[PDB]
RNA sequence: CCCCCGAAGGGGGUUUUUUUUUUUUA
């Protein structure tokens, strides 16, 4: 929400004389966007354990199960939650595992690398949305400019 | 800028890229205010914890019938840096997401449903801070928690691996923190898998599962770094109570 | 109190108090000591067994020789342990092959070097890093190293401990390689040791000394007129606060060595500097700050051609002198002047030059002052002491600049190099690169080795489907087959690396498919490597007349990258979707694997289009290419632009001739083509990257550059020119003709042109968008795509358009501001440094064809002085400066008519009175004596 | 369900600052 806000806002365009600014109404000139460098997207794993803590902390064969973007009745009951952040320039944004259900590490590479393929699609899907919002914009002035 | 990693392979501090700072740990420091506490110097972190526990809740609210009740208290004193700060840090975000990360950590950790009705109290202040603060506030945890003689199913050892270029620098200081991407790490045990995993800044997605690689196996070495400690303690004061 | 740790490791606190301005705080940091610092000697047997490798498990090169330079007792098997002041002073001494072979550079050392100066720090890191068989310097950290680590007594400066660091590990090492009998010669120049319980110190002269070599060596070390003292740094801060001094960069007269001018911030006209005195032992390009003359002292534009071979109060007023100055600098011809006081930064590189046969004595045995006479005729002469003065006297050297005393009236100065003798092909190019500082050494095997392992076997798939293609590269299912495309690709004769290719084919819609092939020179260099290091190094491949000195390795611009005809070759291409009006309709990047199947020479291509006998499918595309670039040009004539060929020139005689290159329809179809990839490719990687999108931009400029040469127009030609747009200015352009003389034309736009401000490379996020127009092409935006081969420009703006399209994730290195605004200024330099060697080269070589052959050139002089006039032949878009002592005997009756751009004088050869205006067409001859270009 | 009684009753779940434009190019 926040990300497809910002990318979607556009603040008045202004200029400067010194000690004085010159802000103006759409009809004086057009908004100019902001300046959006990249597209950071979260995404959350909720970790549920199955079998008992002493299998968790000194057992083998990890049976930890991971699903991704728990609802509120997944996430009521759930052991442990990792959220991560990435962009499409495979940058891991952020990672937050605040303690919970301790999960082997290379599990959470494998939900870091998946959650890189659906951030992908995310990205993809706001900028083609975005696009569309400005084109029927235009389309409508168009469609003002003559009756 | 400057050489953060020489072609020689060393660091300002005169480090190596896989080798912790100087680890010194002391058990059971004030014996008069916690049932459990340690006194840690991780580099230049100097940090007090105290476990007060488990008690009596102070309210007649925050009882569960269950389990204990598990409270984190991080003290950021003013004097921990070489700039003092005009402002407290009691009830900045930053520290309160610490505490909640702590606790989240140590409720899977610590056999809470064994001391149900009761309440454990988790004073820290931190004298001084040198970088990596997270993990060697999770290593003083873990020490106070055990000498306070407070059932968990094993150690949670905590270090931080910064990500110079293409090689990982283990346990940085604060130099190294900044102009670089820092993970934490809580490990349990001599295991693979991870109580805290902690990303605060940009960082290769392809580099990552390295970074982790070193800062797991470092992890390791500072258990058996506090290991080593609470024996020792343990065989001194076993040995001379007897008789 | 040191802390012993587990594996012979140790840890100590380094505290001290750190003074940021206006406070005081203590820093207090962890110093670990350690037992596995290596030596790196290959005489040393104990060290080898105790190093441990680094973080890409690898153990450290023991590179020091076993055997080192054997002098004289008591030394023998010596290594050399430097000094910070021996390396500042003698750094082009370390550099030189011929000696320092065994050097140990201390951790400390290094350090100081680095705070006191940091380009020394990156020659000497340079030095360690790049050590051979030919040259051996390492690093030692005595710092980490608890067997060399002294510790800093109380009251006592840092010097003493330094000092006494290197002392140690002096100490250290002389205990240590005595087993073997390496000895240790610690060289300074300080005075360091009062006799204590020892290690052999000798000054640097004293080492140098006792070489064998000494003769060769001795002179490569730094050693009533009277300048005003600079300001001291209290006094000049002082004055920059108040608003008194002004600072900036000084640049010299093209013509005249003793006039400068500095560009201020407020004032419309940079401000004049003239004089020794005032200009006050400054050089081109230094740092300087200035204090305003009184207007006393204020002077006209000085119109005098001056050579180093050819020559021998209160502050309210002042802040309203600078009013003034402004007021002054608008409207009047005497210009406001100033003074420079104080060197903020100073450029001194090697310098290349001459010995003055004036100053040398062929009979003196023992050692004398002579003078040089530097390349760039915007800086003075430099003393030189030498015993060689009769073996360097006609041959190219390169010295070096160390001081300038207020005592001395010319710089003091010692030799590096000697190139070879003069007008030797090898010296004069060589010389040429140096002083522009072109990199022409051959690229290293690191840089070698990032080449792909198959080499010139390196073929694209057949089949992209490949399992094993696929299997070695996964982003190859993005990459698009157009191999069923006629491509051909059009270019000079003496071409060998093809950047662009084209093609062109009808669409059902009626309008034209256009496809713009570019070398996909990114799927080989990977940001990171050693090659990519090298090639960024290197803005620019530079062109020579006869050589050509690449970017990249020839395997990928030779080979692997240039799109040759009758193989598959990956490209990166632009396809277009064009009206028949040659409007874009559409527009697609793809990554693609083409065949070009024809590479076609500029008169070959127009013989081939011309021919109505051939009616292929290929020669059909060639044509539409054609008449839509035409169509494309129209447009952009219409929009303003102001574009303009210069003659291309290169010469091949190949043994023991000056080709010109010919103005055909082909060099427009290419070239608007180019421009338009160039544009598209623009507008895609900004709108992906709006803040470090790699673009091109043209500056306007100011309206005086335009009307000095306005006022030559309309004084002499009647004519004038409109600066208040680039179709203004365009269209004006077209109106400058003359009926006896078509040529004239093109001279008022080269002159126009040279007015113009120059173009330069940036990432977007540093300036506003209204500031990427392109004043020259009359374009909102604009950047480099089409040659990755020969620019680095454009291999930044090919990965950012794979990141554009989703083909492959940018690099961070070009995502992060500073890093691109580095790589910006550096092939900013590059480009322009190019250009200038370029042009030297031309110049140089056009004269040496006139001088050999008895040549007629016609010429146009473009600049009138009292002493000489500066003329261009057009056919080489050469100029040269005549003298009025080799224009005409008696020079002192010839008459200088400075509003009517006129130099009144008598030929030499025979007498009568011959006036010479600007703009004139004169026959040029060129003839070389000394004590040359010359008026027929 | 634990607690007594004896053979059922009573009580209890916890309210950082390491120091001259443009294009193709041997
Ligand atoms: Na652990
Ligand atoms: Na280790
Ligand atoms: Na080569
Ligand atoms: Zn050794």
């Amino acid at each position: 929400a926040v990300m497809a806000g910002l990318m979607h806002f556009k603040k008045p365009d202004i200029t400067v004389h010194g000690e004085q600014i010159i802000v103006h109404p759409v009809n004086e000139r057009e908004p100019v966007p902001l300046g959006i460098l990249h597209i950071p997207i979260c995404v959350t794993f909720s970790f549920f354990n199955p079998q008992d803590t002493e299998e968790n902390i000194k057992g083998e064969t990890n049976s930890e199960i991971s699903i991704i973007d728990a609802t509120l009745k997944e996430e009521l009951l759930r052991d442990g939650v990792l959220t991560v952040t990435l962009n499409k320039n495979r940058e891991v944004v952020q990672v937050s595992k605040a303690g919970g259900l301790p999960m082997d590490a290379l599990t959470l590479m494998k939900c870091c690398h998946e959650a890189y393929s659906i951030i992908e699609k995310i990205t993809d899907q706001i900028l083609q949305l975005l696009k569309e919002d400005s084109e029927k914009r235009n389309k409508y002035a168009a469609m003002l400019t003559s009756e | 800028r400057l050489e953060i990693y020489s072609p020689e392979g060393l660091r300002l501090d005169g480090r190596r890229w896989n080798e912790l700072r100087r680890f010194e740990s002391s058990i059971n420091t004030h014996p008069h205010a916690a049932d459990g506490s340690s006194y840690m110097e991780q580099g230049n972190n100097k940090i007090i914890t105290l476990v007060k526990g488990p008690k009596e809740p102070r309210l007649k609210s925050q009882m569960d019938t269950s389990k204990a009740l598990l409270n984190v208290s991080v003290n950021i004193t003013k004097f921990s840096k070489f700039e003092r700060s005009k402002s407290s840090h009691k009830n900045e975000r930053r520290v309160l997401e610490i505490q909640t990360s702590l606790v989240r950590m140590f409720e899977k950790n610590v056999m809470l449903n064994i001391y149900p009705r009761t309440v454990i109290d988790i004073e820290i202040h931190v004298l001084e801070q040198d970088g990596g603060i997270m993990g060697s506030l999770i290593n003083g945890i873990t020490l106070a928690l055990i000498d306070a003689g407070i059932s968990m199913f094993d150690y949670i050892s905590g270090i931080s691996v910064g990500l110079y270029d293409t090689t990982p620098l283990l346990d940085t200081n604060s130099l190294e923190e900044n102009a670089m991407s820092t993970v934490t790490l809580g490990v349990v045990g001599k295991s693979e898998k991870l109580s805290l995993l902690l990303v605060e800044d940009k960082i290769p997605l392809d580099r990552l599962e390295n970074v982790l690689a070193i800062g797991i196996a470092g992890a390791h070495r500072v258990r058996d770094l506090m290991d080593e400690e609470l024996r020792k303690h343990a065989q001194k004061r076993v040995s001379n109570a007897s008789a | 109190r040191r802390k012993r740790l587990a594996d012979g490791l140790s840890v100590t606190q380094k505290v001290f108090v750190r003074s940021r301005n206006g406070g005081a705080t203590k820093i207090v940091r962890e110093h670990y000591l350690r037992s596995d610092i290596p030596c790196l000697s290959r005489s040393c047997t104990k060290c080898p067994q105790i190093v441990v490798p680094d973080a890409q498990n690898e153990l450290p090169k023991f590179i020091l020789s076993d055997s080192p330079l054997e002098l004289s007792a008591p030394i023998g098997k010596h290594y050399v342990v430097l000094d910070t002041n021996v390396v500042l002073q003698a750094i082009d001494l370390l550099e030189n092959p011929n000696c320092f072979f065994d050097v140990i550079v201390p951790q400390i050392v290094l350090d100081e070097v680095r705070n006191k100066s940091y380009p020394v720090y990156t020659r000497l890191r340079t030095l360690c890093r790049d050590s051979d068989d030919h040259k051996r310097f390492i690093v030692f950290h005595n710092e980490f190293s608890e067997h060399t680590f002294v510790e800093r007594l109380p009251n006592e400066t840092i010097n003493d401990r330094n000092n006494r660091a290197i002392r140690k590990t002096c100490q250290w090492y002389s205990e240590h390689l005595k087993p073997y009998d390496i000895n240790v010669v610690l060289v300074t120049n300080d005075r360091l040791n009062r006799e204590a319980a020892n290690i052999i110190t000798k000054s640097l002269v004293q080492y140098i000394e006792l070489l064998p070599n000494a003769d060769d060596i001795r002179d490569s070390i730094p050693q009533d007129f009277t300048f005003p003292e600079y300001y001291s740094t209290a006094r000049v801060m002082g004055g920059l606060k108040n608003g008194v001094l002004y600072q900036g960069n000084i640049q010299i007269s093209e013509y005249n060595f003793l006039e400068g001018s500095v560009s201020l911030p407020r004032f419309s006209k940079p401000v004049l500097i003239v004089g020794q005195k005032n200009l006050n032992r400054a050089f081109n390009g230094d740092q300087v700050i200035v204090e305003l003359l009184p207007q006393s002292e204020w002077k006209a534009p000085s119109s005098i051609v001056l050579d180093s071979e050819h020559f021998d109060i209160s502050d309210k007023q002042r802040r309203l002198l600078a009013k003034d100055a402004m007021i002054a600098q608008r409207s009047k011809k005497i210009q406001p002047t100033a003074k420079v006081v104080y060197i903020q930064r100073r450029s001194w590189r090697q310098y290349v030059g001459q010995l003055a046969p004036s100053s040398v004595d062929p009979q003196s045995s023992s050692t004398q002052n002579v003078f040089v006479i530097l390349m760039d005729k915007c800086l003075p002469k430099v003393r030189i002491r030498t015993r060689r003065a009769a073996e360097l006297l006609d041959k190219r050297i390169v010295i070096s600049i160390d001081s300038w005393p207020t005592t001395h009236k010319y710089p003091l100065g010692h030799f590096v190099r000697d190139l070879g003798t003069i007008e030797s092909a090898q010296a004069e190019t060589e010389a040429l690169l140096l002083e522009h500082d072109v990199e022409y050494r051959p690229f290293s095997k690191k840089v070698l080795e990032c080449l792909p392992a198959e080499g010139h076997d390196w073929k694209a798939p057949t089949k992209l489907d490949d399992p094993e293609a696929v299997s070695k590269d996964p982003l190859l299912t993005k990459r698009k087959d157009l191999r069923d495309k006629l491509i051909c690709s059009i270019d000079p004769p003496g071409c060998v690396d093809i950047n662009d290719a084209l093609h062109a084919k009808k669409l059902p819609n009626g309008n034209w498919e256009v496809g713009v092939h570019i070398a996909d020179v990114t799927h080989f260099v990977k940001p990171g490597t050693a090659l990519d290091a090298e090639g960024a190094a290197r803005g620019t491949s530079v062109y020579l007349v006869d050589k050509r000195i690449d970017m990249l390795p020839m395997l990928l611009g030779t080979d692997l990258c240039s799109l040759k005809p009758y193989v598959d070759r990956f490209a990166f291409s632009v396809i277009w979707e064009l009206d028949d009006s040659a409007n874009i309709v559409n527009v697609n990047f793809m990554k693609s694997v083409i065949r070009s199947r024809e590479a076609f020479s500029y008169e070959q291509a127009q013989l081939r289009i011309d021919d109505k006998t051939q009616n292929d499918e290929l020669t059909m595309g060639m044509r539409a290419l054609l008449k839509l670039s035409v169509k494309l040009k129209q447009k952009r004539l219409e929009a303003g632009a102001l574009n303009l060929a210069s003659p291309e020139v290169k010469v091949h005689m190949d043994s023991e001739e000056v080709e010109i290159k010919k103005l055909l329809a082909t060099n427009s179809l290419v070239e608007e083509f180019m421009l338009l990839a160039n544009i598209s490719v623009a507008r895609k990687i900004y709108d992906a990257f709006p803040q470090t999108a790699m673009l091109r931009r043209h500056a306007a400029p100011p309206s005086t550059n335009f009307e000095i040469l306005n006022e030559m127009l309309n004084t002499r030609k009647n004519m004038s020119i409109s600066l208040e747009s680039s179709k203004a200015l365009a269209d004006s352009l077209d109106r400058c003709v003359d009926p006896e003389d078509p040529y004239f034309n093109t001279l008022v736009r080269i002159m126009s042109t040279r007015c113009m401000m120059a173009a330069q490379y940036f990432y977007s996020g540093a300036y506003s968008y209204p500031d990427f127009r392109h004043y020259g092409l009359a374009v909102d935006i604009y950047t480099h795509f089409t040659s990755p081969i020969r620019r680095y420009c454009d291999v930044v703006a090919h990965r950012q358009l794979a990141g554009a399209i989703g083909y492959e994730p940018l690099s961070l290195t070009h995502r992060d501001k500073n890093k691109m605004d580095m790589i910006c200024r550096n092939i900013n330099r590059k480009h322009r440094n190019a250009q200038f060697a370029g042009r030297a080269s031309i110049e140089y070589y056009v004269g040496q064809v006139m001088r050999n052959n008895e040549s007629t050139e016609t010429g146009y002089v473009i600049k009138v002085f009292n002493n000489g006039i500066v003329v261009l032949v057009p056919k080489f878009g050469v100029e040269g400066l005549i003298r009025l002592d080799n224009l005409t005997e008696d020079p002192n009756s010839a008459a200088f008519d400075e509003v009517e751009y006129k130099l009144t004088f008598v030929p030499t050869n025979s007498d009568k009175p011959r006036d010479v205006y600007v703009f004139d067409k004169v026959e040029v001859q060129v003839r070389s004596v000394m004590d040359e270009l010359l008026l027929k």
